[PDB]
RNA sequence: CCGACUUACCAACCCGAUGCAAACUGCGAAUACCGGAGAAUGUUAUCACGGGAGACACACGGCGGGUGCUAACGUCCGUC
RNA sequence: UCCUCCUAAAGAGUAACGGAGGAGCACGAAGGUUGGCUAAUCCUGGUCGGACAUCAGGAGGUUAGUGCAAUGGCAUAAGCCAGCUUGACUGCGAGCGUGACGGCGCGAGCAGGUGCGAAAGCAGGUCAUAGUGAUCCGGUGGUUCUGAAUGGAAGGGCCAUC
RNA sequence: UGCCUGGCGGCCGUAGCGCGGUGGUCCCACCUGACCCCAUGCCGAACUCAGAAGUGAAACGCCGUAGCGCCGAUGGUAGUGUGGGGUCUCCCCAUGCGAGAGUAGGGAACUGCCAGGCA
RNA sequence: CGCGGGGUUGAGCAGCCUGGUAGCUCGUCGGGCUCAUAACCCGAAGAUCGUCGGUUCAAAUCCGGCCCCCGCAACCA
């Protein structure tokens, strides 16, 4: 409900997301986290997009 | 009066393998809802702190602990 | 310590206004003069000269000068 | 009208009145009436049981009072059908089982309690009966 | 009490080398000695045991209660536990930070052959 | 220093034939000492407590810590976190250094100085002081501060009794009564 | 939100004080007719004879939904 | 002002004794249930797959109870 | 509709318009790991300061605490701090538990790539149990799997997701 | 072979708490110093390093003590499976199982693998 | 003891409308004007926002519990 949901959109130029959810009013920031990218199979940087 | 009649559905919780029982490997012992039972040797712990057999064999109880608590552990037999 | 987040700490010369010369560590920056220290406090002399407020028959018997 | 204050439940089951009583023995005091039958006891019967006994001995004498209701008592109101909730608490009773020492009294000749208990016990719907503290 | 504090800051790293079954070297520190000694996964029953006690350990020493005497009987326990077969074992610590005279009782006894 | 070799050439001498001892270190020695206040008014001024730990830090060479609410009350209308008050603890060669100025200077500094109390002691052989005012101390010059803030001494020593704390404390010329 | 209204300013003030001074009267002509509605359903509502006319309009009180009324962000 | 004298008073925490609890437990059965072995007895009484159904308004009695008034040929469950 | 205790008769389950309370969430740290620590409440002493703020000793010992109701649990802490971080990761899964089914849940281990630690090791979200709705119909991103003469394309399919 | 001390367990209060005494040749503890490796949301108090002047005060171990904690019968009592019975909202009989509390009493542990000192 | 609406100064009322100023009209008091009272001019006084708790730096406002008052309902053969 409050949360909003939001996906994070890989750097690796793949079509790849993982989806969670983030509290959409404390301050805008997009997460950064690294995290496994299957179709190449590496760990990225994992910036965030609606 | 009123203000009343509401349930959850029963758990199923308990003991499922008693003991000298021969389990296999990776079968639940007891569904636990704390940790009344603490993990022995060869069985695991899961995140409902479910006992689940590591390797199979038969079941043991044990009071094993300064705590007097109970252990559930398995001998490869 | 945990270097540097203390303010400085220094031997400073506190000598009292009758000699009594004394060396003490301290965080001012500057050499200090000040009143006797216990060893020349007056509070073993004047245990009886700080009870005197009282007195009015005697300033009386002097204001009786008939 | 002795009834417990804060309680941790409202309404209790009505569950069942078996076996011996425990508190069978006069330690307080020197004479006891001694419950014999069996059934709840109510919180007006207990006052309407120890008036008649602190005025039979005028008011001199200590009066021990071992039983409590501590037990709601629902009840249906009239001309209402069933269900549709529990009744409402109406009176405290205390459960007695044959054993009970009800009431015991001290500080009076034996034969002036012999009578007091006399004129306590017709207003309680349970037998009961005179016991004396014993060495044990 | 300092030492109840430490003998139950061990406790969860202890318990868990009871739970994988694996042979551990248990270490005892003193402001004076130190000690380390092999303990089979058992955990009743001891197979190489060398400390800074023995005579034929601290004769050679300067001062036994240091590093480099640490050093010194960092190498002791090594070679007696791969004399008897031993050489797959895992480090206890029984408290001590993984800091000073413990580290170089590891460090010394890793160097000599045991892998851990 | 100074106090610390006095208090081993001579008191230890002195208690030991004062008390009929048997060991060196059954002698009573004075193990640290607390100075702290809990300003209370932070609650909505929190550069007070600033300017109290500055002065706690010139007054002791230590920082401050800054020592918050445990429990929440309702009486001071605080929570829990809240930063309530300022304390520093000194133990060794700072601890004896603290301890000669301030019972050769600052408390005969005191307005109208009479004597500090002999049954202050918490029946362990611990004392305890409040100075009731920061100005009195040499490492202030009256122009600086702003408030009447003062002090909390407490002498922690090894003591077993208050009879021995006062036999310690009297013998590094404490002004008793 | 970004409304535009074709008028100088003394259109715009006129367009923009009229149209919401004719919200709160559409939301004031909501609160009143629920108000009566509810006045019946509370007198015959256990009444044998008129329980199904108090229920059918108990049920036609919660699908009004009156718009709400927003802040002005002059202060 | 400090409390300086007082109070036919109420009274927490602890100490000794006496009771109560479905939603209390520092104790704790009988039965019941799960697993192993062993005789004897039972026209496999057990399980799996497939063809065909009916039934899903139950009633009373004994024991354990909830509701009721420990009332009802009352009502709702467990087992026979 | 879902969660917790009792009724529920010491395995599981068990009804009533029976007795009592909660949910439609929160979190980018309140998750992972490594290192460290132990609470409530009373006594004395003390400056403002009082029955209750902060400080020092003593008793006490988990009567405290757990993001949220109750039950079970928790000191090796599952409670309280700090450093580094993204395992709140992808394809699978022996074997089990619970459902009439739809489904839900526990899970050692295997492969590829990570985090913390010196290392043994732990990490597939949070002390656990609530915080949620099938199919159809459509929207977005990726993939020549298909493409009604052939090459494209529209449209379907598969994976992620609303 | 006996005594003492240290480490790691089995075992879990008959094993813990309190009170009195006792131990420093070795081990252990307190302890000295701190610029150093390392740390204080301040403080070498804790963690850590460099050592030996001193002490056995504190702590710990050992010995004695029942003032507590703890263990705990036999007999009786309650309850209950099966089968009968009663004046059957509660009980009795036959038979099998048999508590809880309490009483008499027990009791301030026992033990294993290493490494030191002493005889 | 089932459902709604309210408690703000001596009286009648807002502000609660998404939290940051205790206000309006009568009224009370002290002066002035008048021979005197009213009217009028000047100055001023008050309340624990029912009570008790809760997140919030801050509550009349948001939340929970209790008290008081005023209304409504408690059906038909
Ligand atoms: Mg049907
Ligand atoms: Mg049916
Ligand atoms: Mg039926
Ligand atoms: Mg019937
Ligand atoms: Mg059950
Ligand atoms: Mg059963
Ligand atoms: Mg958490
Ligand atoms: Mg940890
Ligand atoms: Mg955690
Ligand atoms: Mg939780
Ligand atoms: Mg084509
Ligand atoms: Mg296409």
């Amino acid at each position: 409900g409050i949360r909003e949901k939001i996906k994070l959109v890989s750097s690796a130029g793949t079509g790849h997301f993982y989806t969670t959810t983030k509290n959409k009013r404390t301050k805008p920031e997009k997460l950064e986290l690294k995290k496994f990218d299957p179709v190449v199979r590496q760990h990225v940087i994992y910036k965030e997009a609606k | 009066s009123t203000r009343n009649g509401r349930d959850s559905e029963a758990k199923r919780l308990g003991v499922k393998r008693f003991g000298g029982e021969s389990v296999l490997a990776g079968s639940i012992i007891v569904r636990q809802r704390g940790t009344k039972f603490h993990a022995g040797a060869n069985v695991g712990c899961g995140r409902d702190h479910t006992l689940f057999a590591k390797a199979d064999g038969k079941v043991k109880f044990e009071v094993k602990g300064p705590k007097n608590r109970k252990f559930i552990s398995i001998e490869a037999e | 310590m945990k270097k540097d987040i203390h303010p400085k700490y220094e031997e400073i010369t506190a000598s009292c206004s009758c000699g009594n010369v004394m060396k003490i560590r301290s965080t001012v920056g500057h050499d200090l003069n000040l009143d006797v220290c216990s060893k020349c406090h007056p509070f073993f002399t004047g245990k009886q000269r700080d009870v005197a407020t009282g007195g009015r028959v005697d300033r009386f018997n002097k204001r009786f000068n008939i | 009208m002795l009834q417990p204050k804060r309680t941790k439940f409202r309404k209790m089951h009505k569950g069942r009145n078996r076996g011996l009583a425990q508190g069978t023995d006069v330690s307080f005091g020197s004479f006891g009436l001694k419950a014999v039958g069996r059934g709840r006891l109510t919180a007006r019967q207990i006052e309407a049981a120890r008036r008649a006994m602190t005025r039979a001995v005028k008011r001199q004498g200590k009066i021990w009072i071992r039983v409590f209701p501590d037990k709601p008592i629902t009840e249906k109101p009239l001309a209402v059908r069933m269900g549709k909730g529990k009744g409402n608490v109406e009176y405290w009773v205390a459960l007695i089982q044959p054993g009970k020492v009800l009431y015991e009294m001290d500080g009076v000749p034996e034969e002036l309690a012999r009578e007091a208990f006399k004129l306590a016990a017709a207003k309680l719907p349970i037998k009961t009966t005179f016991v004396t503290k014993t060495v044990m | 009490d300092k030492k109840s504090a430490r003998i139950r800051r061990a406790t969860r790293a202890r318990r868990k080398l009871q739970e994988l079954g694996a042979t551990r070297l248990v270490v005892h520190r003193t402001p004076r000695h130190i000690y380390a000694q092999v303990i089979a996964p058992n955990g009743s029953e001891v197979l190489v045991a060398a400390s800074t006690v023995e005579k034929a350990i601290a004769e050679q020493l300067k001062y036994t209660g240091n590093k480099d005497a640490a050093a010194a009987v960092g190498k002791a326990v090594a070679e007696r536990a791969l004399e008897k077969g031993i050489k797959d074992v895992s480090f206890d610590r029984s408290g001590f930070q993984y800091h000073g005279r413990v580290q170089a009782l590891a460090d010394a006894a890793r160097e000599a052959g045991l892998q851990f | 220093a100074k106090l610390h070799d006095y208090y081993k050439d001579e008191v230890v001498k002195k208690l030991m034939t004062e008390f009929n001892y048997n060991s060196v270190m059954q002698v009573p020695r004075v193990e640290k000492i607390t100075l702290n206040m809990g300003v209370g008014e932070a609650i909505a001024d929190k550069k007070l407590l600033d300017n109290a730990a500055a002065d706690l830090a010139a007054i002791s060479g230590q920082k401050p810590l800054i020592t918050k609410a445990r429990k929440s009350v309702a009486g001071f209308k605080i929570r829990q976190g809240y930063p309530i008050g300022c304390k520093v603890t000194l133990r060794g060669e700072r601890m004896w250094e603290f301890f000669e100025r301030l019972i050769t200077i600052a408390v005969p500094r005191i307005r109208d100085f009479r004597g500090l109390s002999a049954k202050s002691f918490d029946g362990r052989g611990n004392y305890s002081m409040g100075v009731r005012e920061q100005i009195i101390f040499p490492e202030i010059d009256y122009d600086k501060v702003d408030r009447v803030r003062g002090l909390d001494i407490t002498i922690t020593t090894t003591a077993k009794s208050d009879e021995e704390g006062r036999a310690l404390l009297a013998a590094f010329d404490f002004p008793f009564r | 939100e970004l409304r535009v209204y074709p008028g100088n300013y003394d259109e715009y003030m006129t367009a923009a004080t009229q149209a919401r001074e004719r919200l709160l009267a559409d939301n004031a002509k909501k609160k009143a007719q629920i108000a009566e509605l509810q006045s019946f359903v509370s007198r015959f509502s256990a009444n044998a004879s008129k329980s199904r006319q108090a229920t059918s309009r108990a049920r036609q009180i919660d699908k009004i939904k009156l718009e709400e009324v927003k802040a002005s962000s002059r202060q």
